[PDB]
């Protein structure tokens, strides 16, 4: 069922993009009128996040260090998940997360992975992503990612055995750039499942016989004071190593 | 090699077959992800009550909150991330935790020479916490075994926050 | 409490006014612990049983 969706174009990712403000909420705290000093893996404020682009697709596989930061401008809705593991073949253990609708299905398994992979587009298939799966992990059902024109941000985090993620679903009025103002994405899943990721790539959809853009970078250890409101909301942020 | 057993109603127990059930109990690399069912206490509210709420302790009142929080939050945080609300783990309100009362004890002394008529004043407390039958609540604590009077006169022994003992016939 | 006084300040005779003598704590009275909602709703019940 896997098709070769590579553009075969060399496609030099940009960086005309800054990433000026984005956090996620470092706990489940209920604070307010305070400016808390927080040290943790946060994306640097201004950074080298590259500018990705699809349809001739665009899904290299890009490391994955201590977290991932990923976003999108989707109206058009070709983005249905993300796949994650040390090697993304048969080799090791891996984790795919794939939404459809109203929910997203989470599995992790030593898995034969193709060399390209996509969704199957009526009736959908995840036999474009794996042939196969055996001496399985993990698997969990919850609540959609990608819930459904706004940026559409999420961050992958994978420390002490859970795979956490964030997000948030912004309005915009943008095609290839970000909006501007301070925005946090809170907690959508804790997953429990004790996966070593070193490296990921995205998962497209399209009927094969529209496009989008993506932002994706990585996230340091860095310290951040964060500002809070009488309603635990991160209203402002200031990077206390970038100026 | 794979044999059926002539398995009746009439052989010993030795030979009887038996549905088995097998528990293992594991421990990986990996966040655990089963355990049995936990069973919780009563919820008790305006009264000194050692708490914890999914792990996280202290020793105070816990009454209804005007906070409010993110579905996603379960604590609130004071300074050094004491922890001062909760969200009840079952019940869907906010609750402020007064951390229990605590003070000194402030003894109100006649001169020796002259009495031994004493009232005692407790710091930082109610007089729902503490009491006796002269109960007197001030600005500075809780006093008991004193009277108070309503005029205003020159200070011997201070109470605090503009209240002042003496002795008087 | 005057003993109690006469104690803090080492003395057998003490002159009008106020000395710390104890501390005072309100002791709990109860014991609280809780745990979210628990619902077995666990493949464990398709093997036992
Ligand atoms: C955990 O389980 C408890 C049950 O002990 C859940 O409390 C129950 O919540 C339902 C839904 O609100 C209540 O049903 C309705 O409640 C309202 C107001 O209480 C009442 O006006 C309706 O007639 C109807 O009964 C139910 O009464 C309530 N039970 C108790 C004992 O409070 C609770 O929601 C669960 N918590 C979570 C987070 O799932
Ligand atoms: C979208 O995915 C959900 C779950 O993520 C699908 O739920 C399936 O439900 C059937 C019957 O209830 C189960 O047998 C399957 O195991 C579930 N599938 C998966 C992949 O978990 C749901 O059918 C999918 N489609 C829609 C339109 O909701
Ligand atoms: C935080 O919550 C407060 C309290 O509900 C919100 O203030 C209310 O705002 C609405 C409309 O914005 C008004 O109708 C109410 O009168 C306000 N209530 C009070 C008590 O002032 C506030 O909007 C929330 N703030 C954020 C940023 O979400
Ligand atoms: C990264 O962004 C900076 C902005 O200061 C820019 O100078 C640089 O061209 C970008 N890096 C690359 C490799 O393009
Ligand atoms: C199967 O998965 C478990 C859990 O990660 C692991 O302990 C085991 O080594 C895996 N076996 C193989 C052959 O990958
Ligand atoms: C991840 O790789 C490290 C290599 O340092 C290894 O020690 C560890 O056991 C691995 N963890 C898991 C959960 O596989
Ligand atoms: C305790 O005394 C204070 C005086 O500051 C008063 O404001 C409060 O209402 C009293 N509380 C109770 C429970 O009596
Ligand atoms: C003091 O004032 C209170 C409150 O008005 C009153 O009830 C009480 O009778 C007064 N006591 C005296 C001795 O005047």
């Amino acid at each position: 069922q896997c098709v070769n969706l590579t553009t075969r174009t060399q496609l030099p990712p940009a960086y005309t993009n800054s990433f000026t403000r984005g956090v996620y909420y470092p706990d489940k705290v209920f604070r307010s009128s305070v400016l808390h000093s927080t040290q943790d893996l946060f994306l640097p404020f201004f950074s080298n996040v590259t500018w990705f682009h699809a349809i001739r697709f665009d899904n290299p596989v890009l490391p994955f260090n201590d977290g991932v930061y990923f976003a999108s401008t989707e109206k058009s809705n070709i983005i249905r998940g993300w796949i994650f593991g040390t090697t993304l073949d048969s080799k090791t253990q891996s984790l795919l997360i794939v939404n459809n609708a109203t929910n997203v299905v989470i599995k992790v398994c030593e898995f034969q992975f193709c060399n390209d992979p996509f969704l199957g587009v009526w009736m959908e298939s995840e036999f474009r992503v794996y042939s196969s799966a055996n001496n399985c992990t993990f698997e969990y059902v919850s609540q959609p990612f990608l819930m459904d024109k706004n940026l559409r941000e999420f961050v992958f985090k994978n420390i002490d055995g859970y795979f956490k993620i964030y997000s948030k679903h912004t309005p915009i009025n943008l095609v290839r750039d970000l909006p501007q103002g301070f925005s946090a994405l809170e907690p959508l899943v804790d997953l429990p499942i004790g996966i070593n990721i070193t490296r990921f790539q995205t998962l497209l959809a399209l009927h094969r016989s529209g496009a989008a853009a993506y932002y994706v970078g990585y996230l340091q250890p860095r310290t951040f004071l964060l500002k809070y409101n009488e309603n635990g909301t991160i209203t402002d942020a200031v990077d206390c190593a970038l100026d | 090699p794979l044999q059926s057993y002539g398995f009746q109603p009439t052989n010993g127990v030795g030979y009887q077959p038996y549905r088995v059930v097998v528990l293992s109990f594991e421990l990986l690399h990996a966040p655990a992800t089963v355990c049995g069912p936990k069973k919780s206490t009563n919820l008790v509210k305006n009264k000194c009550v050692n708490f914890n709420f999914n792990g996280l302790t202290g020793t105070g009142v816990l009454t209804e909150s005007n906070k409010k929080f993110l579905p996603f939050q379960q604590f609130g945080r004071d300074i050094a991330d004491t922890t001062d609300a909760v969200r009840d783990p079952q019940t869907l309100e906010i609750l402020d935790i007064t951390p229990c009362s605590f003070g000194g004890v402030s003894v109100i002394t006649p001169g020796t020479n002259t009495s031994n008529q004493v009232a005692v004043l407790y710091q930082d407390v109610n007089c729902t916490e503490v009491t006796g039958s002269n109960v007197f609540q001030t600005r500075a604590g809780c006093l008991i075994g004193a009277e108070h009077v309503n005029n205003s006169y020159e200070c011997d022994i201070p109470i605090g926050a503009g209240i002042c003992a003496s002795y008087q016939t | 409490p005057l003993s109690e006084t006469k104690c803090t300040l080492k003395s057998f005779t003490v002159e009008k006014g106020i000395y710390q003598t104890s501390n005072f704590r309100v002791q709990p009275t109860e014991s609280i612990v809780r745990f979210p909602n628990i619902t077995n709703l666990c493949p464990f019940g398709e093997v036992f049983n």
